[PDB]
RNA sequence: GGCCAGAACCAGCCCUACUGCAUUAUCCUGUCGGGGAUCAAAAUCCGGCGGGCAACGAAGUGCAAGAAUCUUGGGUCUUGG
RNA sequence: UAAGCCCAAUUAGUGAUUGCCCAUUAUUCCUUUGGUAAGGGCGGAAACAAAUGGAGAAAGUGUAGCCCUUCCGAUGUA
RNA sequence: AUCGAAUCGCCACCUACAAGACUGGAGCUUGCUCCCUCGAAGGCGCCAAGUAUAUUCAUGAUCACAAGACA
């Protein structure tokens, strides 16, 4: 986590710049829990570093009452002789997603532990993830293509709130301020975005005519 | 929009060997199939299409169910649906996608210098506008600092240090 | 998709002998995946109806009957199936299809899903194309409307197999993993 | 498992017809050791001397319908520590 | 009908014809585009000299398996290509063990002068001159298996 | 050099490309009569009559023997040179 | 909008009849071993020093098996 | 400071949001018609700072980790 002084000094000695690995950030809002977990688990075994955000907005098919009961049946499984060192029942929606992915990995191998350690899960979109780059989706695991809309579904955050997750209102307030801040910055920079769109229009009159013909042939003008 | 599946509706084939081709619904079998045909395409004789493989368009010719081939040919020509469709932006995108698929290494290069020439002149146009009214980060930052720095450099002590260390250069 | 059953006309008789110098020639209509199953069904009818075995008879022709041109039609299928609980249950069902083979193939998938009936427990009695005014079921007669239209809703449009991706940017079409 | 043949998933190769284009192409796994050892052009190109090493192979056939390939490495088998790591698929030997 | 023993024998593909502009796939000048001049005798390696003033590729012999011969070509009939023999690239043997010899410097100069004139005489000569100055790279999202060259 | 690697060719194998013969009629057409539903039709449908090839990228029907030489397919680190 | 149940396909009303993955199985290739094994050769053809083409050739159950070609089988407790 | 390494797409235009029984806008006739920016592209980047009048590339000798990498 926090870098050692040896690591920081070697960076000074090496003179290298800031480094960030190739990390995929997935917006898990309106994603099927087990379909997204199966897709992510295969990618982790393929050497991918993956961050998943908005784990509180994952979906499970069925009513919220039946999915709450399915967790309460999971919660009732514990080592009677010693409940410590028994199964650990995590309530956070990101912890539910990580446990689901872990069960789709060979967790008892050094290779399956490497894959699991490449996954970072969050509720909402934390500040260190907001500006890192464009978030992605899994089209084959999205709710609007996976469920018939007549059937009820549950949001993972609402189900988790009633089984022992205490930070539902904290994430709700933090997410409210995130969109409020992001929409203020998106209302700004509209002049910059419109100025670039009009420059690409004005460029078409300045650039060579035969290059505009090539642009039209391939559908870029 | 969502255009209704009706007799006379123009559709585009989504996938399969007839992908990106255009036909007319002509007849509806059930909830899953239709009888598409297009007289002006050689590969689009009357055939059964699954309704998952079609994309309804905004054009609808005036035909009845199970119309003759001659009736559809006259309706398609008079309605000018194919001429109107070819002028749309999504029709030009399908043609451009076909041009990119068969493009050689030379045409891939020619497109690359065309998009670089357009990008170069967009940068030149943006620089002209940016100088006039600041909209980029560095020009907005400069306009916020120009007033404060003028106040700080208007002093005699600032003016003297500037003169002394400019003459040293 | 094209139908999985084919229209067969098997023609055969019992082999001529001293008792039957000129045997009767029988024409049989069957919808089967191939002509080996078609001949098997022909000799099943000959045995249980005419008391003629495949080993004591010969087949005159086992050709496929050509489909008519594809037109949206109403097909009346007279069909029967066997179950241990109820015995033989004969029903008449209407289907919307473009061919006789397609309607019968649809009727076989229908009897499988709704009544758990397999091919060898099913006997087709008659299939024919009927006019719109002889259709009894409202589910079939709703496609006779002169101006029948409907929007395509709740549709899962998968991408072309070449252009399908794993991870795609949220509000763009750009593929991150593909 | 049969370690003599490896499975390689290439980017933007997602069909079996896509993986047939790569049959016979050269495949390389680049890693590093602990000590600097002998390389190609140890004397002709001393700048190449490094702890970096490569293991070479060739694509033999596709695997499944979804753009996978089978790769056979020269003589030996690729180490299991290469699993989940980067593999280089080159454009030679060229058929174009 | 050409015997395998004869110097005129060849099994080279028709795409790697003289005048074809080729992408170099391996070696020091990988990614550069060069012009195929000839094939050395006895089914020998191709000789490519993309105009060395355009991309820096000198008169070099390359194997046909390490080149992508594109469908865009240049008329080479004016270029002599006769003095490029297999003896040009032979080196003396070493006993008890940039610099370019006069013969190699003059051969490169004469061939490339006639090559540049050939490119100019062609329609799209300016576009093909800048085509040879471009560098081929495999980018993220590229699918060379689906491409036509 | 009895070491490593790349390309050439040989022979043998192993894969793909390239297809002809028969068949169709419960079919294809046009026209009369009925019947159908429309605002009016047309069509789905049933009969008589006249012609017939739904036509070879027609048919998902039976069998296919097409010298990868013409007309430079691919692999062999699965063989030996 | 199953990754459930019944039915049905193989890139899909397009133009024909092999989607893919796993064996100590099948086909084929290399090698070993044993046969109720099947055959050939074995009367040194002739010629040929070193300094600068070679070596071997046993009438044989079994060996480093006399040599070469060919076909088939090969697991197993007491 | 050992230390030679594996990694090979940048951005201060994606890096805001929501919806798929629909989110370009109207009309009434409610599935058709009409208008527009015509409803299938995040911008760059792939060797002249830009499409032109150009310029050093070798002998690193035919593949070999790209012999180099702050875009
Ligand atoms: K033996
Ligand atoms: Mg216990
Ligand atoms: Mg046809
Ligand atoms: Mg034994
Ligand atoms: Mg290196
Ligand atoms: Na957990
Ligand atoms: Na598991
Ligand atoms: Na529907
Ligand atoms: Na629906
Ligand atoms: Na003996
Ligand atoms: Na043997």
């Amino acid at each position: 986590a926090f870098p050692s002084r040896k690591d920081a000094f070697r960076a000074q000695r090496k003179g290298a710049k800031k480094h960030r690995p190739e990390i995929i950030v997935i917006d898990l809002k309106d994603h099927v829990l087990g379909r997204a977990a199966a897709v992510v688990a295969k990618q982790l075994l393929l050497g991918k570093k993956i961050t998943v955000v908005r784990c509180e907005q994952l979906n499970i098919a069925g009513t919220e009452i039946r999915n709450k009961i399915k967790y309460l049946q999971y919660l009732r499984k514990r080592k009677l002789t010693n409940p410590t060192k028994g199964p650990f029942h995590h309530r956070a929606p990101s912890d539910v997603f990580v446990r689901t992915v872990r069960s789709m990995l060979p967790r008892y191998t050094k290779r399956g532990m490497k894959a699991l350690n490449s996954l970072v899960a969050y509720e909402g979109i934390p500040p260190n993830v907001v500006r890192t780059g464009g978030r992605v989706v899994i089209p084959r695991a999205q709710r609007h293509v996976c469920y018939r809309s007549e059937r009820p579904y549950t949001v993972l955050g609402n189900m988790c709130k009633h089984v022992g997750w205490k930070y539902s209102d904290v994430v709700a307030n933090l997410e409210k301020a995130r969109v409020e801040k992001a929409s203020r910055h998106h209302e700004k920079q509209a002049k910059l975005r419109d100025a670039w769109k009009s420059a690409r229009k004005e460029a078409l009159a300045k650039m060579p005519k035969h290059n505009v013909e090539v642009l039209k042939k391939f559908g870029y003008a | 929009k969502s255009h209704y599946i009706c007799a006379g509706r123009l559709v585009r084939i989504l996938r399969g060997p007839r992908q990106d081709r255009v036909g007319v619904i002509v007849d509806i079998v059930d909830a899953n199939r239709v009888l598409v045909e297009n007289p002006e395409d050689a590969k689009m004789w009357r055939h059964v299409q699954n309704l998952k493989n079609v994309e309804p368009l905004k054009y609808c010719v005036s035909v009845s169910r199970n119309c003759s081939a001659k009736a559809l040919k006259d309706a398609l020509a008079s309605s000018k649906a194919l001429e109107k469709y070819a002028k749309t932006r999504t029709a030009a995108r399908v043609e451009a996608k076909k041009a990119c698929a068969v493009s050689t290494d030379f045409e891939r290069y020619q497109l690359r210098v065309a998009r670089r020439s357009r990008a170069h002149w967009a940068r030149k146009v943006f620089d002209e506008k940016d100088a006039k009214t600041p909209v980029s980060w560095h020009k907005v930052a400069l306009k916020k600092m120009l007033k404060k720095a003028a106040k700080m450099d208007s002093t005699e002590g600032a003016k003297r240090r500037m003169q002394k260390a400019i003459a040293a250069r | 998709v094209k139908p999985h059953l084919r229209h067969y006309q098997v023609v055969g008789r019992e082999s001529p002998s001293e008792k039957n110098p000129e045997p009767t020639v029988y024409k049989f209509e069957v919808f089967a995946p191939n002509f080996v199953v078609a001949k098997s069904r022909f000799w099943r009818m000959m045995r249980v109806k005419n008391k003629v075995k495949a080993t004591h008879g010969d087949v005159l022709s086992c050709k496929v009957v050509k489909d008519a041109k594809l037109v949206a039609r109403n097909y009346l299928v007279d069909i029967a199936y066997y179950s241990q609980r109820c015995g033989y249950t004969r029903m008449v069902k209407e289907f919307r299809d473009v061919s006789k083979t397609g309607a019968v193939s649809q009727a076989y998938h229908d009897l499988a899903s709704r009544h758990r009936a397999r091919y060898h427990n099913i006997e087709v009695l008659n299939v024919k194309s009927i006019p719109d005014h002889e259709v009894k079921h409202l589910s079939i007669a709703q496609y006779h409307a002169p101006n029948l239209s409907f929007p395509l809703l709740q549709r899962r449009t998968k991408a072309t197999r070449k252009d399908r991706a794993i991870f795609v940017k949220k509000n763009t079409k750009r593929a991150v993993v593909a | 498992q049969t370690k003599q043949t490896a499975l390689v998933r290439v980017e933007n190769v997602n069909t079996r017809e896509d993986a047939t284009w790569y049959v016979g192409k050269r495949v390389c796994y680049v890693y590093h050791g602990k000590k600097v050892k002998r390389c190609v052009r140890w004397s002709k190109a001393p700048a190449r001397r490094s702890t970096t090493r490569a293991l070479w192979g060739r694509v033999t056939r596709p695997h499944g319908n979804a753009g996978m390939m089978r790769v056979k490495f020269n003589g030996a088998s690729v180490p299991a520590s290469a699993i989940g790591r980067r593999i280089r698929v080159y454009l030679y030997p060229s058929q174009i | 009908k050409v015997s395998r023993k004869s110097p005129e024998y060849t099994t080279l593909r028709k795409s790697c014809a003289p005048g074809a502009i080729a992408i170099i796939l391996a070696g020091r000048f990988r990614g550069r585009r060069a012009v195929i001049l000839k094939q050395l005798p006895h089914n020998g390696p191709l000789v490519v000299s993309g105009p060395m003033k355009y991309n820096g590729v000198p008169i070099r012999r390359i194997d046909s398996r390490y080149v992508i011969a594109t469908s865009t070509t240049v008329d080479i009939s004016s270029v002599d290509t006769a003095p490029i023999t297999a003896e040009v690239f032979q080196r003396p043997k070493a006993e008890k063990p940039t610099l370019v010899s006069d013969a190699r410097a003059q051969l490169q100069k004469k061939i490339d002068a006639a090559l540049i004139a050939a490119i100019k005489k062609d329609a799209q000569g300016k576009e093909k001159a800048g085509y040879l100055r471009s560098v081929f790279t495999v980018k993220p999202g590229d699918a060379p298996h689906r491409w036509n060259w």
